């Protein structure tokens, strides 16, 4: 049977294991010909499975910079076939010998923001926002990875709540919203900023309820005044202490005050990936600067 | 879209060298049996209550897998109910695998009943469909995402303010273009979509009057679209319809 548009894996070299994904193995490994070292990651009861189709969907349209980038589907099994990626956000930060300059954290947070205005310009929301889930290159290139729970959105939605690691779970979804949008992923831009001078996840809770009272103890409660609305669906006193429980880290203001504007309870007025790019943190001396 | 842009266009003598043609199918079979796949799409589609838009969809693979393989090899009556399996995945109406084969079965076999879903003979269509899902979306090379005319028509029989007549006219146009035509296999979904209007307003006895730039308005559609090649265009599917028993009656002014 013939097959011009697939072709088979072996045009690529295993090199060597580097994690098991959703639906099968992940390889490092080495194009035959050109040496270019990419990533196969391998792919139920209803045939291809749905998720899959999802995720192809979503890397084939989205091509950006500050995107991972689907090279293509090998066959042999199916295999997605992406540019290799050697750091990952998360392994970097709990790297304690690694350390970004103020005007590094500046170009990384640019990227990401980058990034996020790129995909939800396309109408898509990523729903997996996290450390670990941000990629550098060896050339200091930050591209948004892992699609495989993003999804298509538009203009009552009924999106499932089943979205995004619990500690980055922005409020909305927590409270059970099921008619979110873009805001989700900038919530967790902001958990990612603030996690570039922690070093760590700020709030890391064990249970939803657990979560929403972490949240609370940062970004004070939950009240119908700062968030209108937000009654119809916690604790009652907790006042805002996010510029005060990251003054330490942090340090400068301009950083401390995007990060403020990222971890805003209403998702109607959390800062947008636009505005964001755009705030003086972008365009204030040390000025970002290159990553190696 | 894995694509590139051209992959999935095709010259007349491209269409002429097909698959089919290599195993000894005469053109007209070949168009025949691309007529009569869509026909048990359109059926099966909605029987499983998917989508126009889903069975679209359906007819596009169909086409485009045909450009690779051969009706000779894979019978159009296998790869339907495969490809609306895919296409209802891929449009978020997901069907499940045993609805689609006994919804398929029935269109088939009317009279027969099915199988035993304990049988192993029930056990092999469920993975022949699986199987076949899985050659098209290898011989699609997984490009699954499909602009379809309908969209483009939309647009601009609002953005002339047609009749409700004139727009219904002109959907109608696109979905029978995809089962009746191989304009998907050749022009861009924009062109199609000009035919499609074109031919509803001739049909219709509509004007679409000129912009005040002196536009025509198929050039707020499509660029590269020329009256000569309407015309021409609308002269084949006009042909196709007057031939298709019945199709021509849904349209049909009788008052």
């Amino acid at each position: 049977v013939e097959c011009p548009f697939c072709d088979e894996v072996s045009k690529y070299e295993k090199l060597a294991k580097i994690g098991q994904g959703t639906f099968g193995e992940v390889f490092k490994a080495r194009h035959r010909k050109t040496g270019q070292k990419v990533a196969l990651k391998k792919v139920e009861k209803e045939g291809f499975p749905i998720t899959a189709l999802r995720e192809i969907k979503i890397l084939q349209l989205l091509k950006h910079e500050n995107v991972v980038n689907l090279i293509e589907i090998c066959r042999t099994s199916i295999y997605l076939v992406f540019d290799f990626c050697e750091h990952d956000l998360a392994g970097l930060l709990s790297n304690v010998l690694v350390k970004f300059t103020l005007s590094e954290i500046k170009r990384v947070m640019q990227m990401l923001l980058n990034g996020l205005y790129y995909i939800h310009r396309n109408k898509i929301l990523h729903r997996d926002m996290k450390a670990a889930n941000v990629l550098i290159t060896r050339d200091g290139v930050l591209k948004l990875a892992d699609f495989g729970l993003a999804r298509a959105f538009s203009l009552p939605n009924r999106y499932t709540n089943r979205v995004v690691t619990l500690w980055y779970r922005p409020p909305e979804l927590l409270l059970g919203e099921r008619d979110y949008g873009p805001p989700i992923d900038l919530w967790g831009a902001g958990c990612i900023m603030a996690e570039m001078w922690t070093r760590s996840p700020i709030m890391q809770g064990n249970t939803e309820q657990h979560q929403l009272a972490l949240i609370s103890q940062l970004c004070g409660s939950i009240t119908p005044e700062v968030w209108p609305n937000v009654d119809n669906y916690l604790v009652k006193g907790q006042k805002r202490k996010v510029k005060d429980r990251l003054k330490a880290y942090v340090r400068d203001p301009y950083a401390l005050d995007l990060i403020d504007k990222l971890l805003v309870l209403d998702p109607a007025q959390r800062i947008d990936s636009d505005d964001a790019l755009n705030h003086d943190f972008f365009w204030s001396d040390p000025m970002p600067s290159d990553l190696k | 879209r894995k694509n590139n842009n051209k992959r999935w266009y095709f010259t007349r003598e491209q269409l002429e060298n097909s698959p089919s043609r290599r195993f000894g199918v005469d053109p007209d079979k070949e168009l025949s049996y691309r007529q009569q796949a869509a026909n048990l799409l359109q059926d099966m589609g909605q029987r499983l209550n998917v989508s126009q838009l889903t069975i679209n969809t359906a007819i596009v693979y169909m086409h485009r897998f045909y450009m690779i393989q051969s009706f000779t090899r894979f019978p159009g009556n296998s790869v339907a109910p495969a490809a609306l399996f895919l296409a209802a995945k891929v449009e978020g109406q997901p069907k499940k695998l045993e609805h689609v084969i006994k919804v398929a079965h029935t269109c088939l076999h009317p009279q027969e009943s099915l199988p035993d879903t304990r049988s192993e003979a029930y056990l092999q269509q469920v993975q022949d469909l699986v199987i076949l899902e899985s050659i098209i979306l290898q011989t699609l090379g997984f490009e699954l995402t499909i602009d379809h005319p309908h969209t483009h028509v939309v647009k601009c029989t609002q953005l002339v303010r047609a009749s409700k007549d004139l727009a219904q006219t002109s959907y109608f146009m696109a979905t029978n273009s995809l089962h009746l035509t191989t304009f998907s296999l050749q022009y861009t979904p924009p062109v199609v979509a000009c035919v499609c209007i074109h031919l509803a307003c001739k049909w219709s006895n509509w004007e679409i009057p000129v912009s005040t730039d002196g536009k025509h308005w198929w050039e707020y559609v499509d660029a590269t679209v020329t009256l000569e090649l309407l015309d021409e265009l609308t002269h084949e599917l006009l042909q196709i319809l007057e031939k298709t028993p019945n199709r021509l009656k849904r349209i049909w002014n009788w008052r």
